[PDB]
RNA sequence: GUCGACGUACUUCAUAGGAUCA
RNA sequence: GAAGACUAACUACUGCGAAAGCAUUUGCCAAGGACGUUUUCAUUAAUCAAGAACGAAAGUUAGGGGAUCGAAGAUGAUCAGAUACCGUCGUAGUCUUAACCAUAAACUAUGCCGACUAGGGAUCGGGUGGUGUUUUUUUAAUGACCCACUCGGCACCUUACGAGAAAU
């Protein structure tokens, strides 16, 4: 007795200033009807963009972004940046038998204050002559490695704003980091961030949203 | 060009859920199950009737305008088995022979970082 | 130069290879029950002679009536029959086995 | 090689063998003699240290211990005893 | 409809992959109109149809479950039949999905699965038409569907405990109850 | 009370193996 | 979003602990073995009736908590076979604080301390050696490997000169 898809509107989710294809899809609501209006429907969906398909590349075909709508206008709705996360493909595939993980994460607040939490993982690595078969590390090694790491994304985070911190994390510049600054440890093979997650969004601040598509 | 919608395959012993909604999750614009597609509850999982609810939900999304699918699927997960079994593979198989364009597979079951107890005792359950 | 990367993948193989060995000789180990250690030597015995003079023969049969030692006077065999034990079959198919490769070995 | 003497084995069977287990035991340490840049004196030094020896005069640090022979700190020299 | 796949390679499965890929590429190229590369510097195949010559839309998806048949374990002539029929799956399971076992318990579970010699597994496949592969603790069962039902069932019977022998007595009244069918 | 748990006393079941011959 | 358990893959019956047992990070508290030692005391030792600390899971007393699974119970089916004898709700329990109880295939179906007896390859911890490799800072120096050795652990292979009826 209704036939719903007579009555909805698409509308389109454009990503944020800091990535290449910014155009990302439609989306449904229902008619703009008076008496539960529209606009006040869309204002909390999140949506998953694989980042291949949102910059392009292809050794992005891992690590799924999280974009939030937060405003919109005239069919547009623009959107932010809600986490970031990998492909459970992936991390399945790099666990492995005969080495050590480690992992880590932290708590950190940013410059515009969005809290978040920002996890990261490492693994070690057979030296190119070892001869035995396993490498695991001697866990007074691997506490020194998770302080290394937590030092380094606590610092690196809270210098940057958010838009900051998004373009440091897609030419993946933490790892390089994290692989210099330990390597007179232990070797540590594939390290990677994983997973970040957000915890408090501050305040609007419509200024810093129609300053990325401005 | 295209419109990309997204497809969740629930995939469990005694049915398979074929969902196509939005990117974003929340509108769904074609839920068909395979309970709804063999009148004897024999077979409810059964391949086939996995085969003719895809058939059915391409069919219906093709007719709003919708032309390529991400694919979601997942087992029952939580405390059971946690891989797709034949009903979802089946039901993927007779989607992808639509004439949809499908990008990026993937495999959500719900995974534990270890959790709570499993349904059955300490002999087991399914024999 | 590269002929040592040649070097280090040929001792990588001889350490997995030497591992899964190792792994399975531990998980044998630790079957100790003897209807499969029977079944085992039953079938080792029967390939071994399918596949792989009188002097030591005779060096056997004179240690073995010097000894005496497969003739129920033998701790074990004593203590099984005075004690009604051997009514059972089992331990009297190892008391009969006992009896008969001590009668091989007497053989002339 | 099943008569090789136990009365007489070659230095290098007791020079491979525990320090408790050779044919009459002894130390496997030994004293070595050492100079600060700064000053002119020497002081005698165990090899194995547990204490960080300050030099007598221009006392700063000769060596610091580990879990076993002593690290000298690399402004010394030293000649064995 | 230029489309594509990659699937991964576990590094167990990597070396009878470049030893047996030969026998692979062709009757992925002509048979089915389908190009392939396989990727190394990420070790994965990838698989797109290139939208001239194909005429089957089933065909990229015909190719991927051939490959990743032959990822989980499966030889490749029995990764080939998954290629042709149109009426093969899949199903795995583990043995701490049954019944939690671990210790000693679990390597004498997957004793009892694959018997000595592999007598029990095979006799599993060869009256059942199915094909398995016994992983660390995961288990594969290649089929249709109701004979890897049969299968399934065969197996969890021998996971919670029953001997084998019975399972052999079962399995040859399953056998009977099938042929005819 | 054809009662239970013991404590004494007694009974009974499980014995054939190889070689040659027919 | 709330709640209470649990700490998958890595994970190797390898590591640690008198045993029972112990698997997310970080700090605090106190303890421990092995190694190193041209330190120190100088027989202070070994095994132990009485006596004492701890003792999985279940179980009791009194509070707290009560997500999940679930002895008892209630119900659905009882459809030839059940081969494929189970579904649904679930009290006690499962968790925790303070006292009880003191049992297990508590297993290596194997008392503790000391001596001797054979060959090998691996692995965990400590130490010694090396104009070996990488980590270069710009050459060191640690760290990571490689090779030789040695003490102390958990295991494995091959042979007995040996033991057993045999498995071993
Ligand atoms: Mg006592
Ligand atoms: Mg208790
Ligand atoms: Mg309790
Ligand atoms: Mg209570
Ligand atoms: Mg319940
Ligand atoms: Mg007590
Ligand atoms: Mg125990
Ligand atoms: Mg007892």
């Amino acid at each position: 007795v209704v036939d719903p898809f007579t009555r909805k509107e698409w509308f389109d989710i454009k990503a944020p200033s800091t990535f290449e294809n910014r155009n990302v899809g439609k989306t449904l609501v229902n008619k703009s009807t008076g008496l539960k209006s529209a606009s006040d429907a869309l204002k909390g969906r999140v949506v998953e963009v694989c980042l291949a398909d949102l910059q392009g590349s292809e050794d992005h075909s891992f690590r799924k972004i999280k974009l939030r709508v937060d405003e919109v206008q005239g069919k547009n709705l623009l959107t932010n940046f809600h986490g970031m996360d990998f492909t459970t493909d992936k991390l399945r595939s790099m666990v492995r038998k005969w080495q050590t993980l480690i992992e880590a994460n932290v708590t950190v607040k940013t410059s515009d204050d969005y809290v978040l939490r920002i996890f990261a993982i490492a693994f070690t690595r057979k030296q190119a002559n070892q001869v035995k078969r396993h490498s695991y590390a001697q866990s007074s090694h691997i506490r020194a490695i998770r302080k290394v790491i937590s030092e380094i994304l606590t610092k690196e985070v809270q210098g940057s704003t958010l838009a900051q911190l998004t373009s440091k994390l897609i030419p993946e510049v933490i790892n390089k980091e994290i692989e210099n600054a330990t390597k007179d440890i232990f070797p540590l093979q594939n390290i990677h961030v994983r997973k970040v997650k957000l915890l408090k969004q501050p305040k609007f601040d419509v200024g810093a949203l129609m300053a990325l598509h401005g | 060009s295209q419109v990309f919608g997204v497809a969740r395959i629930y995939a469990s012993f005694n049915d398979t859920f074929v969902h196509v909604t939005d990117l974003s999750g929340k509108e769904t614009i074609a839920r068909v199950t395979g309970g709804m597609k063999v009148k004897a509850d024999r077979d409810e999982s059964s391949p086939y009737a996995a085969m003719l609810a895809a058939q059915d939900v391409a069919a219906k999304c093709k007719e709003v305008g919708i032309t390529a699918v991400h694919v979601k699927i997942r087992a029952t997960g939580g405390t059971r088995t946690k891989t797709p079994g034949p009903g979802g593979q089946a039901a993927l198989r007779a989607l992808a022979r639509s004439g949809l364009r499908i990008g990026r597979i993937e495999d959500v079951t719900p995974v534990p970082s270890d959790s709570t107890r499993k349904k059955g005792g300490r002999r087991g359950r399914r024999l | 130069p590269e002929e040592m990367r040649k070097r280090t993948t040929e001792m990588r193989l001889m350490r997995e290879l030497m591992f899964r060995e190792e792994r399975k000789a531990r998980r044998l180990k630790k079957i100790k029950s003897k209807t499969y250690r029977k079944i085992k030597k039953k079938e080792l015995m029967k390939n071994r002679e399918l596949a792989a003079d009188n002097e030591d023969h005779d060096i056997a049969r004179a240690k073995e009536r010097m000894t005496l030692k497969h003739k129920t006077n033998s701790k074990w065999a004593k203590d099984m029959i005075k004690h009604g034990m051997t009514n059972d079959a089992e331990t009297r198919e190892e008391m009969e086995e006992m009896l008969r490769q001590g009668e091989r070995l007497k053989a002339k | 090689v099943l008569v090789q003497d136990l009365l007489h084995p070659t230095a290098a069977s007791e020079a491979r063998k525990h320090k408790l287990k050779t044919l009459v035991q002894g130390p496997r340490s030994y004293f070595l003699d050492v100079k600060c840049p700064g000053c002119l004196n020497i002081t005698t030094v165990f090899s194995h240290a547990q204490t960080a020896v300050t030099c007598e005069s221009c006392s700063t640090i000769l060596c610091t211990p580990t879990g076993g022979k002593a690290k000298l700190s690399e402004g010394t020299s030293f000649r064995r005893k | 409809k230029f489309e594509s796949r990659k699937i991964m390679v576990p590094p167990h499965r990597m070396t009878p992959l470049r030893n047996s890929w030969t026998k692979i590429y062709p009757p992925l190229v002509e048979h089915l109109k389908l190009q392939v590369r396989m990727n190394l510097k990420t070790k994965s195949v990838e698989l797109r149809t290139n939208p001239k010559f194909t005429t089957d839309p089933g065909a990229l998806q015909k190719g991927a479950d051939f490959i990743k048949a032959f990822t989980l374990g499966f030889d490749l002539d029995d990764s080939i039949a998954l290629l042709r029929l149109d009426d093969l799956y899949i199903e795995t399971f583990e043995v701490k999905d049954v019944k939690t076992l671990t210790g000693d318990h679990l390597s004498r579970a997957i004793g009892r699965i694959a018997g000595k010699d592999g007598k029990t597994k095979f006799a599993i496949e060869n009256a059942t038409r199915t094909r398995i592969v016994l992983a660390d603790s995961k288990i594969h069962i290649l089929g249709g569907f109701t004979h890897i039902r049969m299968a399934r069932e065969s197996v969890v019977s021998l996971i919670l405990g029953s001997p084998p022998g019975k399972v052999y007595g079962n399995l040859r009244t399953v056998a009977s109850r099938l042929k005819e069918r």
